[PDB]
RNA sequence: CUGAUAACUUACAGGACGCUUUGGCUUCAUUGCUUUUCAGGUGAACUGCCGAGUAGGUAG
């Protein structure tokens, strides 16, 4: 739980590491977001499947 | 300590900064830019973004949300350090209130720190906040070079106290929220350079763009404009300027970093003394020498905050 | 009946455009004491990047060709050996005939250039009526340009930093006597005069 | 004919089934499971020893 | 300085004729991947002119 090899210098910890990420945002001038799905309830709990 | 599985969620949430050219007929069009390529005789794209001829000024719009994710960790794994960190946050909140960090965060939004370079060689730039939840008029800051220079220039009691509080309550309350919609007006000289955010391209000047009304426009980043608001860290050993809040106080312009683990002022050296900071925040008086200024830094890191795990 | 004195740049590391521009500045200083338009540019080692270490001054007369190459600048870069002037040899019959053309269309693609162009069109729309919208003048989105190796030139009478930007292209080995210009040439308002390289 | 983000069919099933507040003590509802695992707290409540 | 010293296996050729693999079939029940991110043009390639002109040229 101590310090590493002196390769983690004040210079080396300040090198910019790049990540790639998927970015989703609301486009400028949009009114709002509409989120739609469907759900169905049934009686599969009355009787075991096997 | 560092319980192998510990994450926080960010408490400040900025968006992309959309640019508009507003015309002498007070109509606004999305600012568009040129992308030249030198077709070398028998890849190296370069972008140029200026204010088009006979334009009134530029409008820069984005939104920022202050929320309450710093109270409890996202994942913690350990029913020992969870309550330690929750106790440390609420002991901070009660002993030394959210005023300092709230003010420091809010000043960067109200002075156009998030424009980065576009305020250089500019005549007049004004900032209008639309806060939420809010009952009254829009908060206005007129030409921010002459009459908004120091802290006291902002503390003109007209709205300042009404918008600092609501950032304190956001960090105080469970499911606390404050949403600011920020709009800046830039009166630049004729045919002046606009400096938006640049795409990485691992190895000249490709810009980060979006689509507005079916035409591409430069955006000046989302994480870019978050780095600007979080330039509040001037507690590192001696002091020169405010750094962007990291774990190892990284300066980007020169590729050194202060708060190096050797100094014992990085986040992981200060965090591993949480159990200590619990007892000094109970007894009168806490000094604004290194202990308060470390609690500021620890909190600043928790308003940010990814994974503090090993 | 053309001769050539190729001046090569010896010092092993140097900017070639910084020398070529200066050489054409001293050519431009000449042709004003002696109001003549006879002398060309002839960049023999023009590659895609770093125009080569030598430049000649191909012309007919060979009395002005060597009049201007003794003007205490070319001479002063001779004792300190950064230049190597030739001995005014004649051009052979079957040579490669190129053409170094100042375009000036590249200067008016720069954002400043576009602004300057729109401002002029705004001034001489004094065929009066509608003050035409500057709104309806946008840089497209994309320009593919080539090749133009811009030389660091500057004005004398006004302290303005311009940039003559010049293109190489080779055909049609004969026209004029000669024609050229102030900064050497293959364009100025009359000619596409070749140069024997 | 355009790529759109989804929020998932199994994730929405987990949101609806976040009703389990009957576990030994009780603080907030869990995803109904066999051993009622907490995802935030990496521990499992409702563990067979209980 | 060799189980030493020397060493021509050759010539010719017809594998053919015939053939039915088949019938039958249930792979299914359950599911949260998420947390945090600065790409970087110190100013610099300007001002005109000709031109009906977002055309095409032009001096310094």
């Amino acid at each position: 739980s101590g310090q590493p090899i002196k390769s983690a210098t004040a210079e080396a910890l300040a090198q910019g590491n790049p990540h790639q990420v998927d970015f989703c945002h609301v486009p400028y001038g949009a009114s709002h977001i509409e989120c739609s799905f469907s759900v169905s309830f049934s009686s599969e709990l009355r009787q075991p499947y096997k | 300590k560092l319980p192998t599985n510990l994450a926080y969620e960010r408490s400040i949430d900025p968006s992309d900064v959309c640019f508009f050219v507003v015309w002498p007929d007070d109509r606004k069009t999305p600012l568009t830019y040129n992308s030249r390529t030198l077709l070398g005789q028998m890849p190296h794209q370069v972008d140029f973004c200026h204010v088009p001829y006979g334009a009134s000024h530029i409008e820069c719009s984005f939104s920022v949300s202050f929320s309450s994710e710093l109270r409890q960790p996202y994942k913690c794994n350990s029913s020992k350090v969870k309550q330690t960190l929750v106790q440390l946050v609420e002991l901070y909140e009660t002993k030394i209130g959210w005023t300092e960090l709230a003010t420091r965060y809010l000043m960067n939004i109200c002075n156009g720190k998030w424009l980065w370079k576009n305020t250089r060689k500019a005549y007049c730039w004004n900032i209008v906040l639309t806060p939420w939840p809010w009952n009254g008029e829009k908060v206005g800051f007129e030409d921010i070079r002459t009459n908004y220079t120091s802290r006291q220039d902002f503390k003109n009691n007209k709205n300042w106290s009404a918008i600092v509080e609501m950032i304190k309550t956001a960090f105080s309350s469970t499911d606390g929220l404050a949403i600011f919609e920020v709009r800046a007006t830039l009166h630049l000289p004729t045919n002046a350079m606009v400096r938006p955010s640049q795409v990485f391209t691992e190895k000249s000047r490709v810009f980060q763009s979006t689509t507005i009304d079916g035409e591409r426009s430069p955006i000046l980043g989302a994480f870019k404009t978050g780095a600007a608001i979080a330039t509040i860290d001037d507690w590192y050993p001696e002091a020169t300027e405010p750094l962007r809040v990291g774990r190892f106080g990284v300066h980007r312009e020169d590729v050194t970093c202060y708060r190096h683990p050797s100094t014992g002022k990085d986040f992981f050296s200060i965090l591993q003394q949480a159990e200590h900071y619990i007892e000094v925040l109970s007894a009168n008086k806490t000094p604004a020498q290194e202990t308060i200024n470390d609690m500021h830094f620890l909190m600043a890191n928790l308003i940010k905050g990814g994974m503090f795990q090993h | 009946k053309w001769y050539y004195k190729t001046i090569t740049f010896l010092p092993e590391l140097c900017n070639n455009e910084s020398l070529a521009a200066k050489c054409l500045r001293v050519l431009h200083g000449f042709n004003y004491q002696y109001e003549t338009r006879n002398i060309g540019v002839s960049f023999p080692l023009w590659c895609d990047a770093t125009v080569g270490k030598k430049i000649s001054f191909v012309s007919k007369n060979k009395i002005e060709l060597d009049l201007l190459l003794k003007q205490h600048y070319f001479v002063q870069m001779e004792q300190l050996q950064y230049f190597h002037i030739s001995n005014t040899v004649l051009v052979p019959e079957d040579c490669t005939y190129v053409s170094f053309r100042r375009c000036q269309s590249i200067d008016k693609l720069t954002a400043a250039g576009l602004a300057r162009k729109i401002r002029r069109l705004e001034k001489r729309a004094l065929s009066r009526g509608e003050a035409f919208d500057p709104s309806s003048f946008a840089q497209k989105e994309h320009t593919a340009i080539a090749h133009y190796h811009s030389l660091g030139e500057s004005s004398k009478q006004t302290n303005r930093n311009f940039r003559l930007n010049i293109r190489m292209l080779s055909e049609q080995p004969r026209e004029g006597n000669s024609i050229f210009s102030s900064y050497g040439l293959a364009n100025s308002e009359n000619s596409f005069q070749p140069v024997p390289l």
